[PDB]
DNA sequence: CATGACCAGAGAGAA
DNA sequence: TTCTCTCTGGTCATGAGCCTCTCGAT
RNA sequence: AUCGAGAGG
């Protein structure tokens, strides 16, 4: 049946560009992760991961989803465990799991140690900050 | 008045002439007030309660500035002391007081967005112009401002000066609260954000 | 400090639940039923976990204790039974 | 994975921040950083006790370590030491530095 | 032609009326709204000038305000007819004040005050003395449209509000002591005040301010 | 990413060709458009995840 | 179909993108902000053409604010702590008396005005009234002062003028010039030089980029060269190898120089042909850049120009950051190259052109200025005959037809730029 | 443009567009047209820039805000920015521009609209609009009722026109009574015909009750008591304009059963409109 | 005792004293002797912030995790230049080293210190590393918006992520999402095995 | 790029 | 004379939309 | 990796 349109109809000169779609699409659950940071490496031609940016944080949080949020921060992205000393609250703690031995040298404490699961990019830059002479002291309750 | 030529005859009572003529010329004031450049008089169509009791429009002569003294203008005969306004919201803190300032900073901001037809709740610019106020007077959204602040550590340091923070917070022995979003979000725990404002346990 | 509670009789916050907090529950229990944990309800040909756990709070069966908090440090309980929820 | 710890994990939930004392650098130390050089001597197939061998953590991904016999994994680096033949400044810190230099006299210590 | 200076002078004085009246002082509204012409009958002088050290007068609290705070009391506003004072016209002021054991002195002044007296004015412990600027006092700030209602706190009231919301000092919102409204009453620091304020979403909405 | 209305939950619909799809009374709070724009996606692993999602 | 234009190194085709620069040896004058001391500021970045092409920059300054008075004229020079007085430069290059600095500076005497602007300058140097005298007021850590002084003045002071010796003239002449501009600006008489005129612009291509580069690399096997023959006392060890790897990494990477990263602050000057379409490629042969910032919210370099209509496309350019910045030339659109003016110059002089010794202002004032690139060398009464005669010749072929020729009537003036790096269009 | 005379002021000359995109530009108009379009996109290009620091800077300045359960307003230190958020509690949705209707119009089209004495045979309630409307001409204690109603609406109209100065009336508000007003009459198809069935102590006393029951705060101490009071100031008003006796008998012809619907239904959507704490 | 006019210079502080320079043993043992009191009300804490420790008398070094390598780090290079500077300070020491070749040795030391804590300072000694590349310092490392506060903690890559062109659909519902098949076999939730699912759990697998 | 606080200087009142 | 007072140019210094891609020298 | 360049919404 006709259209009750008549309708603009001819010849005119179109491009195809160079964006396509089969060269854009990217996915991935649980690739390859990077060396220094231990989270996921740059790039679909690597085999990426998608930036969760700190907009995309804020409206996470605008949202009021914590425990998403906590989510792809942590489990989806370099979550890590390291063991700290109960009194000097830096990550010093000589831990073997094999032998269940943790010790904590100079300040001679093998009983208050805890366990806490952080980013290892928060893991590294407690470790920085130790190198430039700051000591970031993590303690389990308030005080 | 009347001579077609308006002349000025001053003698003293010849280098220093010279001067007399720059202080004359630069720093004697004729009338005005010390910061107001430019005046001009429009008609804005207020609408004002008739005796009967419905609004009518009742046009008033308003005058515009080119410049701000809002303290000495304001004292000023024949003028509404009362309803004076500036778009200095900071002279307006100065001398009206911080809640005044409060106002005006809402009445600039919301001025703004509806230039552009905008629309927004009140309270979200309500609540921006109240964290300004908040404190003494007037504190800003940038590095100067809200960001050396008694807020904790590390959330500050996750804005700008990221490492002289740090180094403050190491010299000063900072205790960081842990209660801020920001530093969950480091720690990779779950921050008091909506669906952590609470505990979960058993009946 | 030692022990910041408060008496139930002295309670001032909203006696409904908030979304947050309902997000929060149907979550902690649809977590709990994914583990096969015991159902204290009749699944009638109902599979999700979420489903379930709505159903268990229709109904009041969910058996878990919001702690709100007060910037103070003090706290008030709250019984998801008593909860409302609208 | 990083395997089960009898440690109890708990959260953090305070950030007390300071600086290093010497005395504590040297109580954390496990090993005096002597030599620059990263590999062990004569170019070999081997990391030198000088700097990045001991014990800091393993470099060829095998589980050996100071009391950690851990994988690359489960490794934290562990921290080590250099004496300095004589005290320096801190750059983040001269500023404050020169102000409480500033004004403190110089012989008494008030 | 300097009835300018005339008409400014009563402003102030009209201004400090009501000063001292909103501080919470027995002041008439029939005294505050003295015409000009009986301003002049008064206290300008027979060469039309104005003498403004027959202007100071003698202020005591209201019956509500020994309710309220029995502390309030003996002030006397001194007007100056020296510009300019000198570290030493406020020696006069100052031991003016400390002899006749008076809690609180204004002293209005016109144009300058040197430092070298600024920094007497705390000179008694128990005595407070103010200093204003005739200029300011001019006009009223608080007739101002866009300035609300600031009432004082009594000290229990503002433990009560400190308990109610389960607060502590630094969570309250703050207000400079030399702002102008905290001028006007005399704020002390630490002294809270609570502001009704107009609003767009309740009609009506309270807040609080502290004194720092 | 401007807006909470800039990072919605979504029901999947699995479907043949290469592209995202959606709805066009969804493009404003997006700011999308159809002329080379991309989108991403994020997956919830946990059950209350997925609550918080399907749920605020 | 392939249109040349680029380099192929290492296997990868390379491009140069035209640097835009703003021309060296032209003066001008610019305003003060508000709460500038200084009221304004005329300026010349002083360039040798052929040499070391380093850049001296002249500040011409008039202290005082457009309400104060005591307003002075004070000049920069470049190696001497403060500024100094116009008049004792002046008299250090050999003009005592007032009024001969004045005819230097005014070049009409019923100009009570701006004489009556420089009157506080001669009040300021009035204590100094011998040329040695003028030559001693130096900064410096007692002949040896005044020897400093003498030098500098040939030396740094105008060094596009010459920096031969004895020609003190015609640097006290622009110096004149100069200062007579500034006040012109002062009097709102002429308005404030606009920086974003393109004729006042110019595009470094691909042969001047390379000789920027060869002269430093050829300067550094130089030195190798001279190494090698003092090691060599007693006993061709030439290194090809710093001039090829030198072009070649330049070519290469983009930034222009010899492995510096930030000191060769101009990078991606060469990049890789885009080959995507033909008009990609074409359209990448004949882009332009301008390195003068790459990130702030800069309106006016951005804006196309009235000036642009001709030479640079209007619609052709990048969106977001760098929009503005990258542009791209029109089709007829050319850009000069390089000509010798000693011809013009001795042609001129062959046909009327007093030069700045022998001008004489009170006798000669109705007398347009000659400039050839940006340099003052003499005066020439008839103009409309001269320059009949020079238009004609650069027609007929005998001057260079990208040589451009400009008389500016109402000023008196008259331009000859034999520069290189101008965009120009056929008419 | 090279191709005019100097000094030339003219309309074409200085970037004046006569012709339209349709007939097409002349090569001037194609070059100043050129000129503005690219003011156009580099406004653009840094503008997106300027907005995103701004929109950076706004939210990490403002991040720890959130409303806690006293609902003050506060931050990461707990330090108060707001006593109760928005200064009226709600949650910024399901708020609706509704009209206060005691503002503007003349003091007699208020009267009209809202004044009802039975003591005057003239402006009492028609019995078309009441079963009990002929026994309730004089009755003394019923007008004290009305007058209290009455001098309250006054009050109202009063501190509403000293609020909006202006004399605006549509303002964002929770509860949007002009729905539930239709929803009502929709429901029980009321026929605008037979009298209703309210006493004029329902419609009032009703309404009072409501108003006490619109809880924002709960506290039950004389300062959360008379913060409670000041977040309901506005709504109050606008409830009190909505549900006036002559309104409710005359404009809407609200049976009992209808008008306590009403009531249930004001509350209900109230209450949900209270802002979450943990909202931030 | 009169005290002196203290000014910057470089990184190091000098006095007009109505003349030298101060050591940094200098500072450090006036910064020994102060009493506890004055620490506190200048802001220090007794126990975790004491000025004697602005000062660095030995320094910790970073194990590999934060400094790894087929290549080798900055921060290992800068690590190595202390190092070899610091020994040779003690060479000069041990072999009784002129007047004012110490101050070489000291003054380079705690140049390089300072550099591997942050680089970018005034009198712009930028600290140029192998291949005329700026030593990146710790400070520059964990600064910026691509840095590792703004970069890795306030924000990250993350699994379970996908990402392509979009065009809109007149037939799906609004809070519907087109998912393609290859995305859709690309990611994966996590099911836990129960009762309700486990038949068309083991037809998926 | 470009907008702006901190000293450090030196002119500048009072007792 | 002291002391507190204003009180401005050379500085050094900050960030500067998000992603997202691809490429290309060291 | 690092530096840079081009591009896309
Ligand atoms: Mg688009
Ligand atoms: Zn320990
Ligand atoms: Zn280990
Ligand atoms: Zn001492």
């Amino acid at each position: 049946k006709k259209l009750m349109a008549q309708i603009f109809f001819g010849p005119t000169y179109y491009q195809r560009l160079r964006h396509m779609v089969d060269d854009k699409i990217h996915a991935r659950a649980r690739g390859p992760m990077q060396v220094l940071t231990r989270q996921p490496v740059e790039g679909r031609s690597r085999d990426g991961g998608l930036r969760f940016g700190e907009m995309e944080r804020d409206c996470m949080i605008a949202h009021g989803a914590a425990s998403f949020l906590k989510e792809r921060l942590m489990e989806a992205s370099d979550a890590f465990r390291v063991h700290i000393c109960g009194i000097c609250g830096l990550m010093t703690v000589i831990a073997k799991l094999n032998h269940n031995q943790f010790e904590c040298k100079g300040c001679d404490n093998k009983i208050d140690i805890y366990q806490i699961h952080i980013p290892y990019a928060a893991k590294l830059l407690f470790q920085e900050l130790m190198a430039m002479n700051i000591t970031p002291r993590l303690y389990t309750d308030r005080s | 008045d009347n001579d077609e030529k308006l002349i000025i005859r001053c003698r003293v009572v010849d280098h220093m002439l010279k001067k007399i003529e720059n202080t004359m010329l630069e720093n004697i004031t004729l009338r005005g007030v010390e910061n107001i450049e430019r005046v001009v008089m429009m008609k804005y169509d207020r609408k004002v309660p008739s005796p009967t009791g419905e609004y009518v429009k009742e046009p008033e002569w308003v005058l515009e500035t080119d410049g701000v003294n809002l303290s000495e203008v304001m004292t000023v005969p024949g003028i509404d002391p009362t309803r004076i306004y500036t778009n200095s919201f900071i002279d307006i803190m100065e001398v009206l007081g911080i809640e005044a300032g409060r106002a005006a900073l809402y009445k600039e901001v919301y001025n703004v967005i509806a230039s552009d037809g905008s629309y927004v709740n009140y309270r979200h610019m309500a609540l921006l112009v109240d964290v300004m106020t908040t404190q003494g007077g007037l504190t800003s959204v940038t590095r100067h401002g809200f960001n050396r602040s008694n807020t904790g550590a590390l959330m500050r340091c996750s804005f700008e000066e990221t490492v002289e923070i740090l180094f403050e917070a190491g010299a000063s022995a900072e205790l960081d609260d842990c209660r801020g979003v920001s530093e969950n979000v480091i720690l990779g725990q779950m921050a008091p954000i909506g669906t952590g404002a609470f505990d979960v346990m058993i009946d | 400090l030692k022990e910041k509670a408060i008496p139930k009789d002295q309670r001032a916050t909203t006696p409904y639940m908030t979304k947050y907090e309902r997000a929060r529950i149907l979550g902690t229990r649809a977590l709990q039923i994914s583990m096969n944990a015991p159902v204290f309800v009749d699944l009638e040909g109902e599979t999700d976990p979420l489903r379930i756990a709505m159903k268990e709070l229709a109904e009041k069966k969910i058996p878990l204790v919001i702690r709100r908090y007060l910037p103070d440090g003090s706290f008030e309980d709250w019984s998801v039974e008593e909860l409302i929820v609208d | 994975g990083q395997q089960y710890s009898s440690a109890p994990l708990r959260t953090v939930k305070e950030v007390q921040f300071g600086l290093f004392s010497p005395e504590e650098v040297r109580a954390i130390s496990v090993a005096k950083i002597r030599f620059p050089e990263t590999m062990d001597e004569t170019q070999t197939r081997a990391k030198i006790g000088g700097l990045n061998d001991p014990r800091l953590g393993s470099i060829d991904r095998n589980l050996k370590c100071q009391t950690c016999q851990e994988g690359m994994n489960e490794c934290p680096g562990h921290f080590g030491h250099i004496d300095l033949a004589k005290p320096v400044f801190h750059v983040g810190f001269i500023a404050k530095i020169k102000k409480v230099c500033e004004c403190v006299c110089m012989h008494c210590g008030k | 032609e300097n009835e300018r200076n005339i008409s400014r002078l009563w402003r102030a004085f009209r201004t400090v009326k009501e000063m001292v009246k909103d501080r919470g002082y027995f002041i008439t509204q029939e005294e505050v709204e003295l015409p000009l012409e009986d301003f002049k009958a008064k206290y300008c002088d027979s060469m039309g000038r104005p003498q403004r050290k027959m202007m100071s007068f003698q202020a005591n609290p209201t019956e509500e305000s020994i309710s309220k705070f029995p502390d309030m009391g003996s002030l006397w506003v001194e007007f100056c007819d020296e510009p300019s004072v000198g570290v030493k016209t406020m020696k006069t002021f100052v031991i003016h004040i400390q002899e006749k054991n008076f809690q609180t002195g204004i002293f209005v002044y016109q144009n300058n005050i040197t430092p070298s007296a600024m920094k007497l004015v705390p000179s008694i412990p128990p005595a407070t003395i103010e200093t204003f600027n005739e200029a300011a006092l001019v006009v009223n700030i608080t007739h101002h449209e866009l300035v609300p209602k600031h009432i004082r706190l009594s000290s229990d009231e503002k433990r009560e509000l400190l308990k109610r919301y389960r607060l502590k000092e630094s969570q309250l919102p703050r207000i400079q002591r030399a702002d102008p409204v905290a001028l006007y009453l005399g704020l002390k620091r630490g002294e809270v005040v609570k502001i009704i304020r107009k609003s767009e979403t309740s009609g009506r909405y309270a807040s609080y301010r502290i004194c720092m | 990413s401007l807006h909470k209305m800039s990072m919605m939950a979504h029901r999947v619909k699995v479907i043949p060709y290469s592209t995202f799809r959606l709805n066009l009374s969804v493009t404003s709070p997006y700011n999308a458009d159809f002329d080379g724009d991309e989108m991403n996606l994020h997956v919830p692993q946990s059950e209350e995840t997925r609550a918080e999602l399907s749920q605020l | 179909f392939d249109m040349g234009g680029y380099f192929i190194i290492n296997g990868s085709e390379k491009v140069l993108i035209a640097q835009e620069r703003s021309a060296g040896n032209i003066v001008q004058v610019f305003k003060k902000a508000a709460p500038s001391p200084i009221s304004h500021v005329a300026e010349i970045r002083s360039a040798l053409e052929k040499g070391s092409r380093f850049i001296s920059t002249l500040q011409v300054k008039l202290y005082g604010r457009e309400g104060s008075s005591a307003r002075t004229i004070k000049a920069t020079l470049p190696y001497i702590k403060q500024d100094i007085p116009i008049v004792i430069i002046f008299r250090a290059l050999g003009i005592i008396p007032d009024g001969e600095i004045l005819e230097h500076i005014c070049y009409d005497v019923n100009d009570w005005q701006m004489l009556e602007m420089l009157k506080p300058c001669v009040e300021d140097g009035f204590v100094i009234q011998d040329r040695e005298t003028a030559l001693d007021f130096i900064g410096r850590r007692k002949e040896k002062r005044i020897q400093y002084a003498k030098d500098i003045l040939q030396k740094e002071f105008l060094p596009h003028i010459t920096q031969l010796e004895g020609f003190e003239s015609r640097k006290a002449f622009f110096l004149g010039y100069m200062i007579n501009r500034l006040l012109l600006c002062a009097l709102d008489r002429k308005d404030q030089d606009d920086r974003d005129h393109f004729g006042k612009k110019r595009l470094d291509l691909a042969g001047p980029l390379l000789a920027q580069l060869f002269k430093t690399l050829f300067k550094k096997l130089t030195k190798d060269i001279f190494r090698y023959m003092q090691r060599t006392v007693e006993e061709l060890a030439i290194n090809a190898k710093t001039i090829t790897s030198g072009l070649k990494y330049a070519l290469a990477t983009g930034n222009w120089g010899e492995q510096k990263k930030a000191m060769s602050s101009r990078a991606g000057v060469s990049q890789v042909l885009n080959r995507y379409t033909y008009s990609s490629t074409l359209s990448h042969l004949r882009r332009t850049n301008t390195p003068i910032g790459r990130d702030g919210k800069l309106a006016k370099p951005r804006q196309l120009h009235n000036t642009h209509w001709g030479l640079v496309c209007p619609a052709e350019t990048p969106e977001g950051q760098a929009c503005g910045l990258v542009k791209n030339l029109s089709l007829m659109s050319c850009i000069s190259v390089g000509t010798d003016p000693m011809p013009i110059i001795t042609f001129l002089s062959e046909w009327g052109m007093e030069p700045l010794e022998d001008y004489v202002p009170h006798q000669s004032p109705d007398a347009t200025r000659v400039f050839v690139n940006g340099v003052w060398h003499g005066v020439h009464r008839n103009p409309a005959r001269l320059m009949e005669t020079l238009r004609t010749l650069r027609r007929k072929g005998d001057i260079n037809p990208e040589v451009s020729m400009i008389r500016d009537i109402r000023e008196k003036e008259l331009k000859i730029f034999t520069d290189a790096g101008r965009v120009y269009r056929p008419l | 443009l090279p191709h005019f005379s100097k000094d030339d002021y003219s309309p074409e000359s200085k970037g004046f567009v006569e012709n339209s995109y349709l007939r097409g530009l002349t090569p001037q108009e194609f070059f100043f047209h050129a000129m503005g379009g690219r003011e156009g996109l580099i406004d653009t290009a840094v503008k997106t820039a300027e907005t995103g620091y701004i929109q950076r800077r706004l939210v990490k300045a403002l991040e720890d805000i959130m409303v806690h359960y006293d609902n003050t307003t506060r931050n990461s230190l707990g330090n108060v920015i707001q006593f109760i958020y928005g200064e009226d509690g709600m949650d910024a949705a399901h708020i609706e521009k509704q009209s206060l209707d005691t503002i503007g119009g003349s003091d007699a089209a208020f009267e009209k609209r809202y004044r009802v004495d039975l003591l005057n045979t003239d402006h009492t309630l028609d019995p078309s609009l009441l079963e009990s409307g002929s026994e309730i001409l004089g009755d003394l204690k019923l007008q004290v009722l009305l007058d209290e109603e009455y001098k309250q609406l006054v009050k109202d109209r009063k501190f509403l026109r000293e609020v909006f100065v202006d004399g605006e009336a549509n303002w964002p508000l929770p509860v949007n009574i002009r729905r539930i007003i239709q929803n009502a009459q929709q429901t029980f198809h009321i026929d605008h015909t037979k009298p209703s069935d309210l006493t004029i102590k329902d419609i009032v006393l009703g309404v009072k009750d409501l108003q006490e029951n619109l809880l924002v705060l709960r506290g039950k101490n004389e300062i959360i008591q008379n913060a409670q009071r000041d977040a309901v100031t506005l709504f109050c008003c606008l409830l009190r304009s909505r549900l006036a006796t002559r309104r409710v008998l005359q404009e809407y012809r609200l049976t009992k059963q209808a008008f306590d619907w009403v009531l249930s239904n004001i509350e209900a959507q109230f209450l949900r409109s209270v802002v979450h704490p943990g909202e931030m | 005792n009169t005290q002196p006019t203290i000014r910057k210079d470089g990184l190091k502080l000098v006095g007009s004293w109505k003349l030298r320079v101060l050591s940094t043993e200098e500072i450090l043992n006036i910064f020994k002797h102060i009493s506890v009191k004055d620490f506190t009300s200048l802001g220090f804490n007794e126990v975790f912030s004491r000025p004697e420790w602005m000062i660095l008398t030995c320094l910790p070094v970073p194990p590999p995790p934060v400094r790894p390598s087929r290549g080798e780090d900055d921060l290992t290079f800068k690590l190595a230049d202390i190092l070899k500077a610091n020994i040779s300070l003690e060479t000069l020491e041990h072999n009784g080293a002129p007047h004012h070749a110490i101050e070489e040795a000291e003054s380079l030391l705690q140049f390089h210190v300072a550099t591997y804590m942050d680089n970018d300072i005034a009198g712009q000694p930028q600290a140029l590393q192998k291949s005329g590349r700026p030593v990146k310092s710790i400070r520059a490392r964990l600064k910026g918006k691509e840095g590792r506060i703004r970069g890795n903690l306030m924000g990250k890559r993350v699994d379970f992520s996908a990402r392509t062109v979009i065009s809109g659909d007149p037939n799906l519902e609004l809070d519907q999402v087109g998912v393609p098949k290859s995305i859709a076999k690309t990611l994966t939730y996590p099911e836990v095995v129960t009762p309700y699912n486990i038949d068309r759990l083991t037809q998926l697998v």
